[PDB]
């Protein structure tokens, strides 16, 4: 494990780099849920189907 | 702000103070906030401008005033400025932390010059004038320069 | 446009009527003792009404003393406020313990079109011919006109005031008044077995007649529960609300923009027409959104406990609606389909709601009586969107009321509102108004179409309702008038038309002489404008000729007092969040700036600077834009500083820049963690390398870098180190000093500004401005009059140079540099020893105070008895605190100040953040400055010729009892007040000034 | 005078019916 | 904003009588030393190129 | 506090990543709000709890330690407890170590005055006419580093540690829990000169006939803080030169 | 819509409301954008719009009476605005 992280380091390589993009989006899709669930909230399921 | 008017109502009721003549509260912190050592002095300040004025400014932050307030016979709480005929005097209260209570009565300056005769008036009246010609170029200068 | 606006928190009750009665009188009193109101005006009546409407036992006291003090000789005007306040004080008790009363009083206007010479259109409301009284209105409405066929005011308002109580019974009803073949202007209608809806004859006489004892007697609304949306500032809505309050109702009102603005609105309206047990509830709300409908009915019905009101509603008026302007049947779109939404689906939903709350609780004989909004004109102009379609569908609610299962809860009854004109000329069409009215039709004033949708309230067509649904016509004859869309067009031309063609002629005749005179009487016509400069004054005393002061005290007076021993204020100042105490002054007393207080609030805060020199080549003298080094004259300071000047002034968010970077949104904390792994190396002086060393011990690895002469540091497992960390912090508003303010602009150096803390640049401002309050320039002139030794200090601070202490415990702690002497400066004694070391250079006394939040009075409590030991002559007196990011955490922890992030869920603003007295207020607004008095003997105060603000007659302290509670207030300066009673049959002749005088 | 004289050479949504009041068959546009 | 008591400085050939007038109309002006600003503004006169010099000495300085 | 070893930080840019240790979800945010880029959180998804990498360009605080030159002061005899006087341990936890020495010392000032139990004096006086005239020249000293240095190093520190640091909560707890008084509370600040400012107050007070008898005198603390700022002003004697 | 009483509107009956009322509009009001953009100004199309005699005389019809009293409007509307060339209207009161 220290190895890769300094072989990481030397290619200047980020291992995380994926898990933060992610997490970032992960947050729009719960904002945008947010908006969807509101406008169900609104109209009715009826109604937006 | 129950404990104070609890306190003023008191002292009123125990020197009969006339039914139906309240004092009329004045909450300057309403608009200055609470600045702790100085509250007092920023409080006679007004008590002095309410005194030679006769305006007394009202509590425009009063939207609703607590119903436990109307207990209070003896207080009486504006939320708008009221141009009187002249106030006589101003009491000011102050509650510290650590058991400090405080009360100043300020007089009208007028009560002082019936204790002196026409002459030393006269004479007073003369020195001040030109003290205050004085201060207003002292201001004037050190405002600009 | 569906997004939630209703939350409970944002929710504001008014309901303190027994305070507002008091401060209405009070105001008036004093409106009419300095002329502003007279005899003859129609305002001394509807606020008569108003103080009668608040009757109770304390008002009548409070009234009777103001009215039998007032001295009748000192001018007409205290006559006059004698009479009147006693026929007042009659009224008052005659109506007590009688239900209050809508009663409009208003002098009823009809409209008036001008075009003059120049074809100018001005639209003016002109009193009307033979309708000079509510009364007659109810007569003109009831005889109809020519097109609805079918084969002691203002003189002596004293007297009026004395026939407001007096109920009027007439012999005969105006129903009988009603001409048969005449339908009237106000009417209501009856459902025919063929389906349409006629003019009744007997329905509409039962209207009337409640209609006419409303216009005489007024109308009680005491416990009824209203809901009312779409009465704004300015509408038909907001002049039902006026009334509904008037006569004691407790009314839920809706706004769609809350705001400081708003909620101060109707703040002044219950304030000046809330009767007694009236209350005003104003929530944010939006008639479009479903979650915001069902949300807003459960707060009403839920109970207080579980966060509610605990009402139930007796009237829904739902007046909430949206404009669609040029909306054409091609352009029905979105905003549309919203309107509809807000101005009916949403309507039902609301019946829907307050229908599934009463049945719930089993309410059976309750019903909310609904008062729908209808136009008699469905598709009639036409570019209403989908208007038309949402007033016509609510007519669907007169027969379902029959035939589903919710009559017992709700009952209709639909007001067909007619042309009720609007402010001035653009408002509505008021410009057609005058010729509409010739073709025998007739427009209301909002407040008389306030009186009729009022009349639907009455207890009279309040029992119809809960028969049958009630169709009430309030269009005053526009059925009748045929083809209105093209006769109000043509009406619009024939204004235009005139208008144009006088304008036209008016334009050449301009032309076809300025062509005959070219520039000469056309140009010498123009006169020269004085835009007046700011003359900032020092505000001293008043002084009445001798004849004139010996009145206000009694003459036994002269030779009694030892004025050696009279404490007497000569002169004062503050620095706080409004500048000076000139600034503060303005903005506490009259909430605006005068020219005077725009300059000097830009000259404290640093957007103006005088120059007189040269400026951009030629030679300038006057102020000029301290950023730009533009000119600027006093005229243009108002507009461009004032909003600059507003922002950064007085409680706001905490700015940064001002508190050493401190963010309350962003607090440096630091965590204590342990290296699991060793460190990199970095270099350090060999000097820090040995304190790391010295620190660590075994942890820690320091090596010398044999060419350099530095040292490696490795950090080792086992290690400690500090981690910084950020706490979010939940008290984001302060009474700061203006943005600006600084020491340079009074003339304090940078040597002394660098060596003090800020606290001490505030008190040295103060001393200054307190000294030329008292005349004196030069401090030294002083020593004029009294010895070295005759000059005290005996002002101080709560907590001190706190900026000094986080120096000490904090700075010093992070090797951050910090002056040597910093020690001194935290010391609540440094501030006085500065003033002296400055500007005083007595040898007198020096008594610092420390009182917490009453360090100002115990100043003056000291100041007075150094004076009266004659130790000192004159004292310098006050107090002054600094607001830094350490005090502010710790009053926080306390809870002793507001929580602001809670402040913002109640929908408040800053501003609106300190308010003392009040039901919601939930702690204190941390602020800073100074403030400075300085007292004399009266004796050397009148030998110096220095101005004399007010005597200090008393200043006292006390403590409280036993507690385990160090911020607890107490009762303890009631001993102020400490007399004995036991023996109070004979007055003490010690209180006799004569007697007094006599020993003497 | 020089220098004094180069320099200056140099520069020379609302459903409350506050607005319009739609509950009056008039405001629209009769 | 007032409109001037002078309008033409034609009106200065009474001058005693125009004197009395704004000084009526601004009787604070009798009792009060002149502004700080307005000492700067009367110098500032004195020295107009295009204007005849004051026959008078106006201040002690360096000019 | 040992003068011999004074506890200061340096503040370092971290040249190299650090290893990633545990944190609870909300003192990881924090360490976030802080860091911002400089510092990666990641939820340990078994646990619930973050881990924490400090990045390159981080800032740290590291620890080291000051030889101080005044290592030598008038200290009460070591033993003394506010205990062995009568003083409970709930006082004594709430209160600022210098309010015991001004408690201790009104007690035994009222048996040196024969007056074992205070409320005498209400025998003889209003409850209006007992003063406290008392005061310090910097008060709770050691209530202050808990506000200035406790809280910043996330250590625990009781609530109301403000109210124990203001010069005028001594005479507030001596009333509060012996005397019970309604009388003048005037408390000076007189750096070195605050015991005959007191005295001088407590005369004027009685002479004007606010009170008949008035508690009056002094107190401090010694404190790390102090000890050190005394020392940058060159007013104590350096111990090393002596 | 069926039992639906004025207690229980709600999504369905709000999308009856759009497919009965406001959205009839919206297709007369494209037809007309349809025949304005090609200037046929002498054809118009005859709108026959189902009427109920039966304005809210049954109830649990959602909002099925609102919905059908509400295109009377455009009765009123055909003479009041700028579309008569493009559209008629003839509206049927359908029986049993």
């Amino acid at each position: 494990r220290q190895q890769l992280q300094v072989l990481a380091r030397y290619l200047k390589m980020d291992l995380d780099n994926g898990e933060r993009k992610f997490l970032k989006e992960k947050d729009t899709v719960a904002e945008l849920q947010a908006q969807l669930d509101y406008l169900n909230a609104e109209l009715g399921e009826f109604f937006v189907n | 702000d129950k404990n104070e008017s609890a306190t003023i109502n008191e002292m009123m009721k125990h020197l009969g103070r006339s039914e139906g003549n309240p004092v009329i509260g004045v909450f300057q912190k309403f608009l200055t906030g609470h600045p702790k050592g100085a509250a007092g002095a920023w409080m006679m300040n007004g008590a002095l401008q309410i005194l030679n004025s006769g305006i007394i400014p009202g509590n425009r932050n009063a939207d609703n005033v607590d119903k436990i307030l109307e207990q209070f016979e003896y207080v009486l709480y504006p939320s708008k400025t009221l141009k009187t005929d002249g106030v006589r005097a101003v009491s000011i209260t102050s509650f510290g932390f650590g058991q400090k209570g405080g009360q100043a009565i300020v007089v009208h300056p007028d009560y002082l010059y019936g204790a002196i005769t026409e002459d030393r008036y006269n004479e007073y009246v003369a020195k001040v004038s030109a003290r205050e010609k004085s201060a207003y170029k002292f201001f004037h200068n050190g405002m600009i320069y | 446009g569906v997004a939630t606006s209703f939350s409970r928190k944002k929710a504001r009750t008014f309901d303190s009527s027994w305070n507002w009665a008091k401060q209405s009188l009070l105001s008036l009193y004093f409106e009419i003792i300095h002329g502003v109101l007279k005899n003859v005006d129609r305002e001394v009546v509807s606020e008569a009404i108003n103080i009668m409407n608040r009757s109770n036992d304390a008002l009548i006291k409070f009234m009777e003393y103001h009215i039998s003090n007032t001295d009748e000789t000192k001018g007409e005007n205290y006559q006059l406020v004698k009479t009147l306040g006693e026929q007042l004080i009659e009224n008052c008790k005659q109506v007590l313990d009688v239900d209050p009363v809508y009663k409009d009083v208003a002098k009823p206007t009809g409209p008036k079109t001008a075009i003059d010479k120049n074809g100018n259109i001005t639209y003016s409301e002109e009193p009307r011919e033979k309708v000079r009284k509510l009364s007659q209105y109810v007569q003109e409405m009831a005889l109809g006109g020519p097109i609805t066929k079918e084969s002691a005011l203002d003189k002596d308002s004293t007297k009026e005031v004395a026939s407001l109580p007096n109920k009027s019974t007439i012999s005969k009803t105006v129903s009988s008044t009603i001409p048969r073949e005449t339908i009237p202007f106000l009417h209501l209608r009856k459902k025919t077995p063929a389906g349409d809806w006629k003019y009744d004859r007997q329905l509409s006489s039962l209207f009337l007649d409640g209609l006419e004892k409303a216009a005489f007697n007024g109308v009680t609304f005491k416990d009824k529960y209203v809901l009312i949306t779409g009465a704004g500032k300015g509408s038909i809505g907001a002049e039902v609300l006026q009334g509904l309050l008037q006569g004691g109702a407790k009314v839920v009102v809706t706004t769609s923009r809350f705001s400081k603005q708003v909620t101060d609105y109707y703040q002044s309206i219950y304030a000046k027409y809330g009767a007694k047990g009236s209350t005003l509830i104003v929530v944010p709300f939006n008639q479009g959104s479903k979650q915001d409908v069902e949300a807003l009915i459960e707060f009403i019905y839920d109970t207080e406990k579980n966060g509610g009101l605990g009402w139930d509603l007796d009237a829904i008026i739902p007046f909430a609606a949206i404009p669609e302007q040029g909306i054409e049947l091609e352009h029905i779109d979105s905003k549309s389909e919203f309107a509809h939404r807000i101005m009916l689906t949403n309507i039902l939903r609301m019946m829907g709601c307050v229908k599934k709350q009463k049945s719930a609780r089993g309410i059976e004989t309750r019903p909310a009586q609904v008062i729908l909004p209808m136009s008699p004109n469905h598709g009639t102009f036409g570019g209403d969107g989908m208007y038309s379609e949402s007033k016509l569908s609510l007519e669907t609610l007169f027969n379902r009321w029959h035939s589903e299962s919710w009559a017992n809860q709700l009952t209709v009854c639909g007001a067909i509102i007619g042309w009720t004109r609007g402010t001035g000329l653009m408002s509505a069409n008021n410009i057609i108004a005058e010729g509409i009215e010739k073709m025998g039709v007739r427009t209301f004033s909002q407040k008389e179409m306030a009186f009729n949708l009022l009349g639907l309230l009455t207890p009279e067509v309040v029992e119809l309702c809960q028969k049958s649904p009630v169709m009430a016509d309030l269009n005053g004859g526009l059925q009748f008038v045929p083809e209105l869309k093209e006769f109000t067009a043509k009406l619009r031309k024939e204004l235009v038309e005139t208008s144009e063609v006088r304008k036209a002629v008016s334009i050449e005749t301009a032309l076809e002489h300025k062509v005959v005179n070219g520039n000469s009487a056309d140009a010498a016509y123009a006169q020269v404008e004085i835009q007046p400069r700011a003359n900032i004054q020092l505000d001293f005393p008043e002084l009445k000729p001798y004849k004139q002061v010996k009145q206000i005290a009694p003459a036994e007076l002269e030779g009694l007092l030892d004025l050696e021993r009279v404490i007497v204020v000569t002169g004062f100042a503050e620095v706080g969040p409004w500048g000076s105490a000139r600034t503060r002054w303005e903005m506490e007393a009259f909430g605006e700036f005068s020219l005077e207080g725009c300059v000097e609030m830009a000259w404290i805060m640093g957007f103006i600077s005088y120059h007189n020199g040269n400026l951009k080549g030629r030679p300038y003298t006057g102020w000029v834009d301290s950023k730009t080094k533009e000119p600027v004259d006093d005229k243009d300071v108002k507009a461009k500083y004032e909003t600059s000047i507003l922002e950064h002034s007085g409680i706001r968010l905490i700015e940064p820049e001002l508190f050493n970077g401190y963010n309350p949104e962003k607090k440096e904390m630091i965590q204590e963690v342990i290296v699991e792994e060793d460190l990199e190396p970095f270099e350090a002086s060999k000097e820090t390398a040995e304190q790391f060393k010295h620190q660590h011990g075994d942890k820690v690895d320091i090596f010398e870098i044999p060419e350099t002469g530095e040292y490696s540091v490795k950090l080792l497992k086992g290690a400690t180190l500090y981690i910084p960390k950020a706490l979010r912090f939940d008290r984001l508003v302060a009474g700061q000093i203006p943005t600006g303010w600084n020491a340079k602009t009074y003339g304090i150096s940078d040597d002394i500004i660098s060596q003090v803390d800020p606290i001490t640049l505030f008190v040295l401002v103060s001393v200054v401005e307190a000294f030329i309050a008292s005349g004196i320039t030069d401090p030294y002139e002083m020593y004029k009059y009294v010895h070295v030794s005759e000059v005290g200090n005996c002002s101080g601070s709560g907590m001190g140079g706190v900026s000094a202490l986080r120096g000490m415990f904090k700075d010093r702690f992070k090797d951050e540099p910090v002056q040597n002497d910093i020690l001194q400066e935290s010391f609540i004694n440094t501030m006085s020893a500065w003033v002296n070391m400055l500007l005083i250079s007595s040898s007198g006394p020096i008594k610092t105070p420390v009182g917490a939040c009453a360090t100002s009075v115990e100043s003056v409590d000291i100041g007075v008895e150094t004076i009266l030991s004659g130790k000192a002559r004159i004292c310098i007196v006050g107090g002054y605190d600094d607001f830094q990011e350490e005090g502010s955490f710790e009053f926080g922890n306390m809870k002793a100040t507001s929580n602001t992030l809670e402040e913002f869920e109640h929908g408040r603003t800053p501003a609106e953040m300190s308010r003392p007295a009040t039901t919601t207020r939930n702690g204190f607004m941390e602020a800073q400055g100074a403030g400075i008095q300085i007292i004399m003997q009266a004796d050397l105060a009148l030998k110096m010729g220095v101005p004399i603000y007010g005597i200090v007659a008393m200043a006292a302290t006390a403590t409280d009892k036993i507690g385990r509670s160090v911020p607890a207030p107490g009762k303890g300066i009631l001993t102020t007040a400490r007399e004995h009673h036991s023996s109070v049959k004979y007055a003490s002749p010690n209180l006799n000034m004569k007697y007094r005088k006599r020993q003497l | 005078a020089l220098e004094q004289e180069t320099v200056y050479r140099k520069t020379g949504v609302d459903m409350d019916n506050s607005n319009v009041d739609v509950v009056t068959p008039n405001s629209i546009f009769i | 904003k007032t409109l001037s008591l002078i309008q033409s400085y034609s009106l200065l050939d009474k001058p005693d009588e125009a004197i009395e007038k704004v000084f009526n109309a601004y009787p604070a002006a009798r009792e009060q030393f002149l502004n700080a600003q307005d000492i700067d503004h009367f110098l500032s006169m004195c020295q107009n190129p295009m204007q005849k010099p004051v026959p008078f000495v106006p201040v002690l300085d360096r000019r």
